[PDB]
């Protein structure tokens, strides 16, 4: 979910 | 109608360590000299951050890039913690994880070499005027598609048999979502727990129900508790001034403090288009949300018991300065209606609060003082606002  | 709250100055909770964010001059541009001061000073127009997080590069030729920002942070009164993303490449091997091949881990025969790499970084920063507060075993060992994976048992072996040789406070395990399976083994093993100094956690997708940690309350004596990385509610490009969305930052800090008993709250990149400091060097709405805490709840203050949700859409926290028993209350109002609260502070000799308010149209505006009637402070919160009382 995050850094993407 | 009129809501009520009570602040109990005699019921002390966690000591506050501070607030801040990330610098990363290898992946993005370093902070500039003026931006270092905007971040770490506490004057008007500055954020008041007191924690800098940095990375431990796998390539030692990059370590010098950290020094200028870290030195200025310390000179302005901040503490510095460092996290690695990968070991040097000669210590890494691959494996297949849940059928996905070519994934990275630390070789089992290189755990001692990795201790030496961390110690070499600690000594290099010390030589350059940066005495690190703590160093981590691994950034997000449980979300390592793009870096180095560690299982709960690999983390445990390192904590138990190697981490005692590190010449710094040791932080672990920095789960991406505060998943307790990453940390329970450390808390349950006496030698691993002895070698821990700070329980570090990230908050990506962490819900309020998952912010308490009963095992840490039981076994964590002498250990600090830090939320070392998040952005919320998203990393959308150019989102840092969106309103009322920015109120989610304040709410997530309130929740860390009161629901999780966290002593530190650390953002991802300090300067970014969704961050607390915009690319033009000025403070964003999201940064003012942080500032309602960071400018006022200073390191060494102690959280105290306070009615946390006195009426629907209103959230209150309070911290005390032990030097003079003064109080800092931060109150969020997410309602489209103004709310009036009688806040009882039994036993205080304080009779006046100052107040600073942020809405969609003003930032940390100093408004009229609150005069107490005995030990009760009657306050009115504007719709869709944050107020700090001092």
């Amino acid at each position: 979910h995050h850094h993407h | 109608h009129m809501a009520s709250a009570t602040i109990n100055l005699s019921a002390e909770k966690q000591v506050i360590r501070g607030f801040g964010g990330m610098n990363h001059p290898v992946w993005i541009s370093d902070l500039t000299p003026q931006q270092r001061d905007t971040a770490f000073g506490n004057g008007e127009g500055q954020l008041g951050f007191t924690i800098l997080r940095i990375h431990v590069d796998e390539n030692r030729n990059n370590w010098s890039k950290e020094v200028a920002t870290a030195r200025r942070a310390i000179e302005l009164g901040a503490i510095v913690s460092a996290s690695p993303w990968n070991p040097p490449s000669n210590m890494v091997e691959t494996f297949t994880r849940n059928g996905v091949p070519n994934q990275k881990r630390l070789r089992y025969d290189k755990y001692g070499d990795y201790v030496q790499h961390l110690n070499d970084f600690v000594a290099y920063m010390k030589s350059n005027g940066v005495d690190l507060y703590a160093i981590s075993v691994q950034n997000e060992p449980d979300y390592a598609h793009e870096w180095t994976w560690w299982t709960p048992q690999e983390m445990l072996r390192f904590m138990r048999d190697y981490a005692g040789q590190i010449n710094c406070r040791v932080m672990a395990p920095e789960s991406f979502q505060y998943l307790k399976n990453m940390s329970d083994p450390i808390l349950n093993d006496p030698q691993a727990l002895a070698n821990l100094d700070i329980l570090g956690a990230h908050f990506y997708g962490t819900t309020v129900n998952n912010m308490p940690y009963p095992l840490f309350e039981q076994k964590g004596a002498g250990k600090e508790l830090w939320m070392t990385e998040v952005y919320v509610p998203n990393s959308d490009s150019n989102s840092a001034d969106r309103w009322p969305e920015a109120l989610e930052v304040a709410h997530n800090m309130h929740n860390a403090l009161v629901e999780g008993n966290f002593q530190a709250y650390v953002w991802w990149y300090i300067r970014r288009s969704y961050g607390p400091m915009k690319e033009d060097g000025t403070i964003s709405k999201r940064g003012y949300m942080m500032a309602h805490y960071s400018k006022f709840v200073r390191p060494g203050y102690v959280r105290v018991d306070a009615t946390k949700n006195p009426t629907y859409n209103v959230y209150l926290s309070a911290c005390k300065n032990k030097k003079d028993n003064s109080v800092v209350a931060v109150v969020i109002n997410k309602s489209t209606e103004a709310k009036t609260i009688n806040i009882s502070v039994p036993g205080t000799s304080i009779r006046k609060w100052e107040r600073y308010v942020t809405t969609g149209s003003k930032n940390l505006r100093k408004e009229s003082d609150i005069n107490a009637s005995g030990t009760t402070f009657q306050v009115t919160l504007e719709p869709q606002s944050v107020t700090t009382f001092v």
